[PDB]
């Protein structure tokens, strides 16, 4: 029933077939689109051009 | 202020000292540049001057 571990490669449709003796079930196959770093950040600074004023 | 008109009414053209009075000399000149802002990138510069145009 379960488990295989299938690389990260996108757009490259990968195949797994795990199921129970015999085959007749649903071939199972699986896309990365993207892969979506999404951040968990420290804020340390802003910055920008400065008006220095006299 | 709260209405832009309203307030350049308020603040009446004011003379300033410039060196340049036709390069001829330096007097008090009508005309002179309080501060230049630019980080445009179209080149863009935003002038501040004595005078009200």
């Amino acid at each position: 029933y379960e488990s295989t571990t299938m690389p990260n490669q996108v757009g490259i449709p990968f195949k797994a077939l795990i199921e129970r003796p015999g085959y007749a079930g649903l071939p199972l196959s699986l896309v990365v689109i993207k892969s979506e770093l999404v951040p968990s950040l420290v804020q340390d600074y802003i910055t920008c051009n400065y008006k220095t004023v006299v | 202020s709260v209405a832009h008109f309203e307030a350049y009414k308020a603040t009446r053209p004011y003379i300033g000292w410039c060196a340049d009075c036709g390069l001829a000399g330096s007097c008090p000149s009508p005309v002179s540049i309080e501060h230049v802002w630019s980080d445009a990138d179209d080149g863009v510069l935003k002038i501040q001057v004595s005078m009200q145009i």
